[PDB]
């Protein structure tokens, strides 16, 4: 009894149709689940089908029981960044429940006006240590590593200021250096032509 | 509801410990799982009902006792290193129905007790080019220097606790990658309107919870016990 | 939920011949609850190594089971089966009869 | 092939 | 011409001294070829007929571990039942359940069927549309609104009209031989000296398979059958099967007297005569 889920990562921005592979094996007649994980939580059902042939939702995703594939794809018409989640395939015909890596989805959203920039920030009580903050930057740009072993790089993150409403992406550096500046800092990065540095 | 305890850990090799999971719904069948990146959720024991435990995928290092149907607790009997992860526990009503998971729990296993230690916590102010330029005023918190990464960083803004406008890294980094136990390092930002921050009445703080040692964990360090605690930084 | 009395045949398997061994077995049939308990008995006297079929049930919801052991007809020795049985105020008790 | 029951969570007279 | 596989389950309660017996056996063609039982030690699915020891080991870690789940839901169900019929903690109980599949000569699902019993009524059941339940009384109500609440009928079925069906033919190809096999009855007829110068007669049949016969006595040509003493058909435990057929009759009127064996094994029926 076991299931194949040929997606690893798997991203994309909101709104968009997301479709997710599942076939399975099994030698009794199983019924199928999709349970998904959102960070820092623990596993949880998204939906069942006992029966083929037919299809689940919740929470505005559905998947057909499809024996003449052995099939149980998980689809959404509209994707949205609540989503980002581990989600998980599963058979079952009295086996007990193993699971695989599942699939890691990553929804980004559309950054309606980028307005690429870095700022350098100083200490509240010690004015003297900095850090550095890329951000407004949009979606498909990508923030690479630190070449450099004594600078730490922050993985991009997106935060929301839903009263507003306004979705922002945004990375951070630092390091206890003597040459440490904010130009240096996402050089090893391709950042776009026109991302603002400012003077201090 | 499936609850675990604890829901964080730090021990020694070579030591034992005992996660135990209760279980409010009514259910014969219990299983431990552990997680951890490219293997996923691998079973270790599991129990069909009060009494009986058999073992899973991958039981050697772990002991499940099932003394009612409401409790199974697992037991490294002496800890290593290749056990720190994180574990969850599930109920089930019958054989091959929904799982129902509890919320999981962090065990790091280290061969010494001095390389733990607290976060250091400052939060930064945002620039005043940004505020100029966007009107809008992002501020930082930095949590730096502790060991292991068992933190929960919160921004609280005039004694509330806030989620709008908030964001926090995924996953701490290595502040130094090279040494095989390198202490973390993790970010957050609480973005709010330029009108907002620039207004001296209001109060930022972000709030790191560290789980550390216990009372009956025994130090002996002149530097101070790293138990659980809250490490804070502010601004107006 | 009501309880059924226990039936029973005493037989051996081959046409008993005296002195050529042979199984004897005690076929009770249609009972209720499953419990029962059975004894062989030669000469008047219990029999220690006394092997059963496992228990089963019928579309009756009643229950069978068959007890047997190893034995040697002679023309004198005596056999009996003794059920005891919750339907029963008294344990019946059947006697071997070679031509039936 | 056995089947896997159901519990039967009754209550009543 | 029909076949079938039918899965009888048993749950006792053997209180008040512990854990109830758990009680898993499965019949194709109503003869026994699997069986789990709680009480050994090593407690497993074994195999009854020697074609079965043709399947695999990982064939019984699957049907074990579903006996060891059904064996503790059913362990739990015992004692639910006692609260809701107000009864006795000290005494034992029966819970009995019989499920599976009578298909037609054209390989097609013809009955399918699952009923439940405690303490030896009747608790609640399928019905032939596969979708419904009857419930036996105020307490199998709760059970079948919660069954249905659930979406139980269905998975049933699946189970039911595709699993079950699809192997019991793998079964039969395993078994065909076993199976279908024919021992025809070995037949005598003693005699047997009554007081008033009477006689008895009775006609034996020995070692058949199958289990069905009919055996009869006549004179002049009609059947006697408010005048037989005759026993059930018993296990000579071979598996073989006996039995017999007696009859009064006057000394020296014998003569008259004819047996009549009818049996799927003999191609056509025996007349047998003293002596």
């Amino acid at each position: 009894d076991s299931v194949t889920q040929m997606q690893g990562q798997v991203t994309l921005s909101e709104n968009d149709f997301l479709f997710i592979n599942c076939t399975y094996s099994t030698t009794g007649y199983p019924t199928l689940f999709w349970y998904v994980q959102y960070s820092g939580e623990g596993p949880q059902l998204l939906l069942q089908v006992t029966t083929a042939n037919n299809k689940g939702s919740s929470r505005g995703f559905e998947a057909t029981y499809d024996k003449g594939t052995t099939s149980f794809h998980l689809q959404k018409t509209s994707v949205q960044e609540i989503d980002s989640a581990v989600y998980y395939c599963a058979a079952n015909s009295g086996t007990y429940q193993r699971f695989g890596t599942g699939t890691k989805l990553q929804v980004v959203p559309n950054i309606q006006n980028p307005d690429p920039a870095v700022y350098q920030l100083r200490d509240s009580k010690s004015s003297d240590k900095s850090v550095c903050l890329f951000t407004d930057f949009d979606s498909q740009t990508n923030v690479s590593q630190s070449k450099d072993s004594d600078v730490y790089i922050t993985d991009k993150c997106v935060l929301d200021m839903r009263s507003m409403d306004f979705k922002s992406n945004s990375a951070v550096a630092w390091s206890n250096k003597s040459d440490f500046a904010c130009a240096n800092a996402f050089n090893n990065s391709i950042i776009p032509e026109d991302t603002f540095f400012p003077s201090p | 509801a499936v609850t675990q305890s604890p829901r964080n850990k730090v021990a020694v090799t070579g030591g034992k410990v005992t996660l135990s999971c209760n279980q409010t719904n009514n259910h014969n069948n219990m299983y431990w799982y552990r997680q951890d990146t490219g293997h996923g959720l691998r079973l270790i024991h599991y129990s069909y009902g009060a009494g009986s435990t058999e073992k899973g995928d991958i039981p050697d290092g772990y002991k499940a006792s099932r003394p009612s149907q409401e409790n199974f607790s697992l037991i490294l009997e002496l800890a290593t290193p290749s056990q720190t992860s994180v574990y969850f526990c599930a109920s089930g009503d019958f054989w091959g129905d929904t799982l129902y998971f509890g919320a999981g729990t962090r065990l790091s296993v280290l061969e010494d007790l001095k390389n733990v230690f607290p976060p250091e916590v400052a939060v930064f102010e945002p620039s005043e080019a940004e505020i100029s330029h966007t009107q809008k005023a992002t501020l930082v918190c930095l949590a730096t220097g502790f060991y292991p990464d068992h933190v929960e960083l919160s921004w609280w803004v005039n004694g509330k606790e806030v989620h709008s406008g908030v964001c926090t890294d995924p996953q701490p980094l290595k502040e130094q990658p090279a040494l095989n136990d390198s202490r973390y390092a993790l970010s957050s930002r609480l973005r709010v309107s330029a009108t907002f921050w620039q207004n001296p009445r209001n109060h930022f703080r972000c709030q790191v919870q560290f789980y550390g040692l216990s009372e009956n964990d025994e130090w002996t360090q002149d530097r101070a016990k790293p138990v659980t605690q809250i490490v804070s930084a502010e601004a107006w | 939920g009501i309880q059924k009395t226990p039936q029973i045949q005493v037989y051996s398997r081959h046409p008993p011949e005296n002195g050529k061994p042979n199984i004897l077995n005690c076929y009770v049939t249609q009972f209720h609850p499953p419990h029962i308990e059975i004894q062989m008995l030669k000469n008047g006297k219990k029999i220690p190594k006394v092997e059963m079929s496992d228990m089963s049930f019928s579309k009756d919801w009643s229950f069978y089971i068959l007890a047997h052991t190893e034995f040697t007809p002679t023309e004198t020795d005596t056999y009996a089966c003794r059920v005891k049985h919750d339907s029963m105020a008294e344990p019946k008790t059947v006697y071997w009869d070679r031509d039936m | 092939w056995i089947y896997v029951y159901r519990p039967m969570g009754c209550g009543g007279s | 011409g029909p076949h079938s596989l039918r899965y009888f389950v048993t749950a006792v309660s053997r209180p008040g001294l512990g854990e109830p017996r758990y009680m898993e056996v499965g019949y194709v063609d109503d003869t026994e070829f699997v069986r789990f039982d709680s009480d050994a030690e090593n407690p497993r699915y074994e195999p009854r007929a020697r074609w079965m020891e043709q399947e695999g080991p990982e064939y019984w870690e699957r049907e074990t571990q579903k006996a060891k789940g059904n064996e503790q839901s059913f362990r739990v169900d015992l004692r639910t039942l006692l609260g809701c019929y107000n009864q006795s903690k000290g005494g034992s109980h029966t819970i009995q359940v019989i499920s599976g599949c009578e298909v037609g000569s054209d390989g097609r699902l013809l009955r399918g069927y699952q009923q439940y019993a405690y303490d030896g009524s009747d608790y609640i059941a399928l019905n032939e549309d596969l979708k419904t339940w009857t419930a036996a009384d105020m307490a199998a109500l709760i059970t079948k609104h919660k069954w249905e609440q659930a979406g139980e009928a269905e998975r049933l079925r699946a189970y039911l009209e595709g699993t079950c069906v699809e192997w019991l033919r793998r079964y039969l190809k395993n078994g065909n031989a076993t199976l279908l096999r024919t021992d025809s009855p070995k037949a005598h007829v003693t005699h047997h000296s009554r007081p008033e110068d009477k006689v008895t007669l009775r006609c034996w049949a020995l070692g058949f398979y199958p289990a069905d016969i009919t055996l009869t006595w006549q004179l002049n040509g009609e059947e006697l059958i408010q005048d037989m003493e005759l026993v059930e058909t018993r296990p000579a435990g071979d598996g073989t099967f006996q039995k017999w057929a007696s009859v009064v009759v006057p000394l020296g009127k014998e003569q008259y007297y004819t047996c009549h064996v009818y049996h799927q094994g003999l191609p056509e029926p025996l007349t047998l005569r003293w002596e």
